[PDB]
């Protein structure tokens, strides 16, 4: 008597697309955070002050 | 640039126009290409344009225009590892 | 402007020999600066913090179970930002 086997993804999903909204006015520090003088400046492996 | 030149030498056996405009047309592209560029080069990584300088640590060659020969040398201990560049005319640079 | 200048006639007491008795007067007007300012106290920092710590270590210990109180006081308010100074903070608890 074999078994209800439930091992399928029958549910095969696809990521088709991507959005990269990315809120960075780069050199100007929102209200918030007053940051560091060394602080943490890299983003995606970039200095973007530089 | 390479192809242009090669245009720019075509013109030299022939002597047609017909050669300067496909030269001009890369010219006047990357002109405009490095025009939108420089605007932007507000300071320059010292390892990318001169790796010696970012590696020399300690001359005995003496600080440039510091030399008095009646004090003890002030030598360059080292070169600051980035560039500040002023825009003007010239876009000198603040080392 | 008037923080930078109560902060400025403050830290030129507090060097030693006025400070005899003076001490205690300085630092509780600091505190209550820093705690009125917000974050924008940190920009005082460097002026105040290197005075400080000099001072915990050569005045006398009438005084000193108070600057520690106050020490921390300045640390909640300035949070991360005091991350500089953290070692020789650490040299005086220990």
């Amino acid at each position: 008597k074999s078994l209800a086997q439930s091992w399928r993804m029958k549910d095969r999903m696809k990521t088709v697309s991507v959005a990269l909204v990315l809120c960075l006015n780069v050199g100007v520090d929102p209200p918030d955070v007053v940051k560091t003088t060394p602080c943490a400046r890299l983003e995606c492996w970039i200095d973007p002050l530089s | 640039l390479m192809e242009a030149q090669e245009w720019c030498r075509k013109y030299m056996k022939s002597g047609n126009v017909k050669d300067l405009t496909q030269a001009w047309d890369l010219y006047y592209h990357v002109f405009r290409r490095i025009s939108k560029q420089l605007p932007q080069l507000t300071s320059l990584e010292l390892q990318y344009v001169s790796p010696k300088l970012l590696m020399c640590r300690d001359l005995e060659l003496a600080v440039p225009g510091t030399y008095d020969p009646n004090q003890p040398i002030i030598r360059i201990q080292s070169i600051a590892p980035s560039l500040q560049v002023i825009t003007s005319k010239q876009r000198p640079r603040k080392l | 402007f008037y923080p930078a200048v109560s902060m400025v006639a403050l830290m030129r007491i507090f060097r030693d020999q006025s400070l005899s008795h003076h001490h205690t007067m300085v630092v509780q007007a600091i505190t209550f600066i820093f705690k009125s300012l917000g974050l924008k106290c940190v920009q005082f920092l460097p002026q105040v913090m290197p005075t400080f710590l000099n001072v915990i270590r050569v005045c006398d210990g009438a005084i000193r179970e108070f600057l520690f109180q106050q020490l921390g006081m300045l640390v909640s308010f300035v949070k991360s930002h005091i991350r500089p100074y953290m070692d020789e903070i650490v040299t005086l608890m220990r």
